[PDB]
């Protein structure tokens, strides 16, 4: 339909409201946000799914999480991720878990396990995490998803996967072989012609390598996951305040490029919620007082 | 080594319920 | 494998023996497989050699320029005669060198005596002339400068330091030291 | 597989060495063996010869012309000799060279002195004079010269650049470079 | 596997060999692949070489120095000319070496005479003046000597025990037996 | 596999060559992947060497004394020069030699004339000097006599049947036959 006045403000404010979560990103921010206005502009190609994007990248830098951005912008919650964990698929024959068994083959009744998630949901976000970790024949079963739009499941029905926004989410430690200057995305663009079938790239809307946080997105990053444990698991009366001394040991404890927003994520539970969670069973600081962090060292 | 199973799922083969006619 | 095996399925390839027909043709064989094996990836071409021979270069000077693919070219120790010549023919913007990598240019010269008339020898130095030209005209297509420039600065040897084989435009960057190490 | 066990496979053969009897046994095998893979697929030969051979020259000129393929002959730095005999041996429309190529059309010469009787040199000398009027004969019906005229023009070494071999005759396409690479 | 393959899965490098431009290719080339195996892991180099070579000295200098991993120099039994540079080229706190291995730091030289015109002469002189200062001011910021000192002590053969070549600097440990054996 | 490699994993490695770089390197490489393989397991050194070698003995000697085997050493016919002192360096307790074997120790030499002004001819004895003085010192503490004695009884060549070759300090059994055979 034709937006309301709030929807059309909040989709041109799609980058800046998806940067609530995903700190950094930008390009690959601003290359899905365009593919949902494409989509509410009504210029959606209707034989092609609204976005087909390749989230390849350093592992821990957001690729899971802006498509739990995007699923948590378009629904509300990231609960309505179609997350489609591609490591399960190891080899050739789980492919009809994508669109259930054939005729005569026993969970021929239930049809597949992505088909019907989009059954019921045409619009969807179908995240595909850890694709380079499914077979060579895993995604050859997705080469008409993602230009015809559709799967044909096993009972024999065409499932719409145009209205859908497919995401591959691959994951591709320090220095590549021989002498270079500075230290990068060919790097990541090229492996993919070697894992990944030309067939499947050429389907692919956007191939979109993720940067490295850099330490002005770590501290801001230091931000995000402290307004998790506080507000969501500190509702025991009690509320944690950080010192801007306390979130830049944080930053600088939490900061590997090679990474990336998961040894910060394990420093938290290293230095601040381990130690806060020793306090809160000792009650030293209890339920109904506040917690400020002062920096330890 | 890596030859798959086939289950190979039946039919069901089950039994029918009647409707009767009716006689004095 | 090797480790010249490993750095070719990195698309690396040593020059680092001297430039004669038999390193052409492995060069050549080298630059032509990278290119059918990725023609959009850069080919790397390692340069440790004393340099040597014209048609062998220009075998391989116009073979790394002929290919799809970028060449980038990494002085190692040394690039000299020929192989400063390839060195300057990567593509620009690649064009390394390591900090004491020296660079020597160098006028095309005759490997001992060849004898024969004097009719004979007014070809084989007209040829030694025009090699002279095509030394100095791919030089300054390369490095921009004027090839009567370097006609005057390859008129000996003249060995660049790797700081100054960028003033001189062979290389682009004298590339730095990843960790300290 | 080496690389050249890799060009191999599409049906590419470097000349690469002189053409000695070793060499051009090693092409007639290539060549005969490329033939029986594809007849009808275009053998390329690539050509860094500094020459050499005349009985090995017209052992590989007889095979390639002999051969259901097309031969396709590309210089690469050089053609000298026997070798540049070689390079116009190739199939009118093919026979590329790379533009820094030089190639060396040149008379047959003895490669030391042989000695004998002058009844055994009259006939050592009737030999030479038919290997050069073989190779004129050979080299005008390959570059459409008047063979009096290849006389006369390869009386002495005649070193053609790439862009005046083809107007020699030689070659037909000095090839483009296909990136700037 | 060898022992010389069974070594460097463990990450050592032996240099053995003198250092020519043969002998630089290979160490470069496994300096390379041990830097892309594991970065953060200590590359360990053997040295029992007899030295030769200045710019296969900087081309596995520069590369030694390059690498993300930081690098284990031992001293086995000799580190000459250009291998006592590559020694104090290790880590600080690294560059071991064996009680009886002797140092011999020396300043660079001409292997024969190289002939040449004056002009010609003056740059091959200028040359081995900077491959001599080149020398001393590498191997001063791995010593911690002043480049003078080390002017005045390579001006002959300074032939190191290796209890006096962690004196002078060039190792950090005379590394003791494990057991008696 | 070889009876080589089959020695080699029973743990005994040969000298068998003369004691040069590339035998040193090759005793090095295989004496340490034989501390790796099993360390507190005896490696056993078979010596029919010629010597040979001072810079190449003592980076096998202080590997064979480096490593936490034990290394028993076996002459088989001949440990002479630098093979006699490599037969001493074994563990105390081991150190065999066939009963036929001829020991030879001998003072250091210079194969050949090293030219040089008499400053450096000063060092080149200087070493000399000092690399008798270690041959004098390593095998004084491995066959316990006085050093001095040594360099009375290495003054000239010395040759040592394996019987008065223990009673030297040399070997500590003249191993018996085991079989009459
Ligand atoms: N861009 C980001 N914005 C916010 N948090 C981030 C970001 N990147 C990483 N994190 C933090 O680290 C976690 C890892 O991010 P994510 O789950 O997207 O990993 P990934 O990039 O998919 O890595 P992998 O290669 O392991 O799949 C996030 O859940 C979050 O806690
Ligand atoms: C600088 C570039 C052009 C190459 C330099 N010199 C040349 O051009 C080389 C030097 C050389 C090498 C081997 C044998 C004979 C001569 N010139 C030639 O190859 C050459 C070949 N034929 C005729 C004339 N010159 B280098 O070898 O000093
Ligand atoms: C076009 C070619 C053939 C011209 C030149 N080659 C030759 O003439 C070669 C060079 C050569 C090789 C061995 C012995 C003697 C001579 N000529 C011959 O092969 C040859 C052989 N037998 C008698 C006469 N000439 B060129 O390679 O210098
Ligand atoms: C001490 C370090 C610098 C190396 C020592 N000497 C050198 O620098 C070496 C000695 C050498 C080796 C082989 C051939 C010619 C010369 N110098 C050179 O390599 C060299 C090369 N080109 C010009 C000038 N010197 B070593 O070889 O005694
Ligand atoms: C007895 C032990 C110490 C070894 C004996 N002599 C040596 O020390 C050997 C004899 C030798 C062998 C090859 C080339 C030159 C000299 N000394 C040396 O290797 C040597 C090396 N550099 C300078 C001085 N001497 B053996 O070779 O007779
Ligand atoms: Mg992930």
């Amino acid at each position: 339909f034709k937006l309301t006045e709030a929807e059309t403000t909040r989709l041109l404010r799609m980058e800046e409201e998806l940067h609530k979560r995903i700190i950094g990103q930008e390009d690959a921010v601003k290359a899905v946000s365009k593919a949902i206005r494409r989509t509410r502009a009504g210029l959606k190609d209707p034989k092609r799914p609204s976005g087909s994007f390749i989230f390849a990248g350093p592992s821990g830098v957001g690729k899971t999480e802006l498509s739990k951005a995007l699923a948590n912008f378009l629904f509300g919650d990231d609960d309505a991720l179609i997350q489609i964990d591609m490591g399960e698929f190891h080899d050739r024959f789980t492919a009809s878990r994508l669109f259930g068994a054939p005729p005569g083959y026993v969970g021929y009744e239930e049809g597949g396990q992505l088909t019907e998630k989009v059954r019921r949901k045409p619009f969807s976000v179908v995240l595909f995490d850890a694709i380079e970790k499914a077979h060579q024949e895993i995604y050859n079963s997705l080469l008409q998803v993602l230009e015809d739009g559709r799967l044909t499941d096993g009972q024999g029905r065409t499932v719409d996967f145009k209205n859908t926004v497919l995401i591959f989410t691959s994951n591709l430690k320090p220095v590549g072989l021989g002498f270079s200057k500075g230290g990068m995305k060919q790097k990541v663009n090229d492996e993919l012609k070697k894992h990944f079938r030309p067939e499947f790239l050429n389907r692919i809307d956007d191939i979109i390598v993720f940067h490295q946080l850099t330490r002005e997105e770590i501290i801001r990053m230091v931000d995000l996951m402290i307004s998790r444990v506080a507000g969501q698991l500190k509702s025991k009366d009690m509320a944690l305040v950080l010192t801007d001394a306390a979130k830049a040991l944080l930053a600088k404890r939490g900061f590997d490029p090679v990474l990336g927003a998961r040894p910060l994520r394990r420093t938290i539970q290293r230095e601040i919620e381990d130690q806060l969670s020793e306090k809160i069973l000792f009650e030293e600081v209890g339920p109904g007082q506040v917690v400020t962090v002062d920096v330890d060292n | 080594m890596k030859v798959l199973i086939l289950a190979c799922l039946v039919a069901l083969a089950l039994a029918r319920e009647l409707e009767e006619l009716n006689v004095p | 494998s090797n480790p010249y095996n490993k750095l070719f399925e990195e698309r690396i390839i040593f020059l680092g023996v001297q430039v004669d027909d038999a390193s052409a043709n492995d060069i050549m064989a080298q630059l032509l497989v990278l290119e059918s094996l990725d023609p959009d990836r850069d080919i790397t071409m390692y340069i440790n050699s004393p340099g040597g021979g014209f048609t062998s270069l220009m075998a391989i000077y116009d073979t790394m320029q002929y290919v799809r693919a970028d060449i980038q070219t990494v002085c190692l120790g040394q690039a000299a005669s020929a192989a400063a010549v390839l060195l300057a023919a990567g593509t620009p913007g690649k064009r390394m060198a390591l900090p004491n990598a020296r660079v020597l240019i160098h006028q095309p010269s005759l490997s001992g005596v060849i004898q024969g008339q004097f009719s004979d020898l007014e070809i084989q130095a007209a040829e030694i002339e025009r090699m002279r030209t095509l030394m100095e005209t791919t030089l300054a297509r390369h490095t921009g400068k004027d090839a009567g420039v370097i006609r005057k600065d390859t008129d000996r040897d003249k060995i660049l330091t790797a700081e100054e084989a960028k003033d001189y435009g062979i290389i682009d960057t004298v590339l730095e030291y990843r960790k300290l190490s």
